[PDB]
């Protein structure tokens, strides 16, 4: 005899430290391309929804 | 100055975060080992060879910083670390050129205790990765044990009021920053030094029912330990013991 | 252009349940049992627990600031009591 799950949840800490996609798409002003901006986004969560 | 000291029953941390009540748990980590001579530093660069142990103790906030690295060229990346007075600063970030450590021609606390807005070490900022800011890392005796484990650098610390004291304290995690650099050197800064250098032993600790550490064992020291470590108790009782080949 | 080469997308969460036998996955802890509140007390920093035999006890849930234990849910076998056959045939 074995009492089976009836359901399954997972568990992760609060979303937070976001990258900063949102920074780098609505920049008021952009760059020519022959001198193009970079961006080099490390340590964060994407989340590129 | 390397005047030299044994270190009693000091440089035991953590290994893990799960939690233990009332067991005795053998582990093979790097640990400073028991009775070990360590390494008086007054006013040359460290090898750092698996692990290091820092300690200091002091009424003032003479101490403060660390640097560590590799090369200390352009031609590898270097780490830094430096405590503000409110804050703390850890970009790692390469440094070209060092001159000179600051240091004022009178440097009397007797008349002026005033030493501030004067730092500046690095001689340039090239491109870097990472930058962390927290609480202040300093506040008494301080212990440090820094490592450099699969990309991880791992820093644990303690402040543990005194009258290297013996007694037994546990150093708790402060801050895992994953630098991922390689590192080789290392050296401190100014505004009484302990360093001690770790081994891959292996240990036998004791937990507490609320789950903090009060007694451990090295098991390589003497065949009473290993006894002990043989029969994972900290009481033998009378007989003969098989331990080791 | 984004360019490729720590930076991982956000792992979303469900709502605790307790009292039954549900599966978990705490930060990458996975297991099967029931999940009931506990009169322990963690250090700051740990987060997990592990018993004599190697088994996780207790774990911390990452959001809030609560330990929970982690009990099997029951098994075990079962039997069957007759007479003999012939005797009867309730069991
Ligand atoms: C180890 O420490 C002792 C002091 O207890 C010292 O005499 C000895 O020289 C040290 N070992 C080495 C290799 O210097
Ligand atoms: C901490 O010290 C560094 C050293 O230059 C300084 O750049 C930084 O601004 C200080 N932190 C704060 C919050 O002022
Ligand atoms: C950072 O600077 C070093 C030093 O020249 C260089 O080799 C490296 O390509 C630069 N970029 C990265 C991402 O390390
Ligand atoms: C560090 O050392 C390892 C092997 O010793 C080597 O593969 C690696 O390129 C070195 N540098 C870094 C940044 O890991
Ligand atoms: C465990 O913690 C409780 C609550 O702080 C305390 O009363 C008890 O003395 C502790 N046990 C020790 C220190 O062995
Ligand atoms: C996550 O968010 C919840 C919202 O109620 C909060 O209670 C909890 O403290 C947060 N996580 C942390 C930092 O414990
Ligand atoms: C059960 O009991 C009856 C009466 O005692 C007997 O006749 C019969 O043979 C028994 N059944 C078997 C399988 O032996």
């Amino acid at each position: 005899f074995r009492v089976q799950p009836t359901e399954s949840i997972v568990r992760f800490p609060n979303i937070t430290n976001l990258c900063p996609f949102d920074e780098v798409f609505n920049a008021t002003r952009f760059a020519s391309v022959y001198a193009w901006n970079r961006k080099r986004i490390s340590n964060c969560v994407a989340d590129y929804s | 100055t390397q005047s030299y000291t044994n270190s009693f029953t000091r440089g035991v941390y953590y290994p893990d975060k799960v939690f233990r009540s009332s067991v005795l748990h053998s582990t093979q980590d790097l640990f400073l080992p028991f009775f070990s001579n360590v390494t008086w530093f007054h006013a040359p660069v460290l090898p750092f060879n698996d692990g290091v142990y820092f300690a200091s103790t002091e009424k003032s906030n003479i101490i403060r910083g660390w640097i560590f690295g590799t090369t200390l060229d352009s031609k590898t990346q270097s780490l830094l670390i430096v405590n503000n007075a409110t804050n703390v600063v850890i970009k790692v970030c390469e440094f070209q050129f060092c001159n000179d450590p600051f240091l004022d021609v009178y440097y009397h606390k007797n008349n002026k205790s005033w030493m501030e807005s004067e730092f500046r070490v690095y001689s340039s900022a090239n491109n870097c990765t990472f930058e962390y800011v927290s609480q202040p890392f300093l506040m008494n005796l301080r212990e440090f044990v820094f490592k450099n484990i699969d990309g991880y650098f791992k820093i644990y610390s303690k402040h543990t009021p005194i009258n290297l004291p013996q007694g037994f304290s546990a150093l708790e995690p402060l801050v895992d920053l994953p630098i991922g650099i390689n590192i080789t050197r290392f050296q401190t800064l100014l505004a009484a030094y302990y360093v001690g250098y770790l081994q891959p032993r292996t240990f036998l600790l004791k937990y507490n029912e609320n789950g903090t550490i009060t007694d451990a064992v090295d098991c390589a020291l003497d065949p009473l330990s290993e006894t002990k470590c043989t029969l994972k108790s900290f009481t033998v009782e009378k007989g003969i013991y098989q331990t080791s080949n | 252009v984004l360019s490729f080469e720590t930076v991982c997308g956000p792992k979303k969460s469900t709502n605790l349940v307790k009292n039954k036998c549900v599966n978990f996955n705490f930060n990458g802890l996975t297991g099967t049992g029931v999940l009931t509140e506990s009169n322990k007390k963690f250090l700051p920093f740990q987060q997990f627990g592990r018993d004599i035999a190697d088994t996780t006890d207790a774990v911390r849930d990452p959001q809030t600031l609560e330990i929970l234990d982690i009990t099997p849910c029951s098994f075990g076998g079962v039997s069957v009591i007759t007479p003999g056959t012939n005797t009867s045939n309730q069991v």
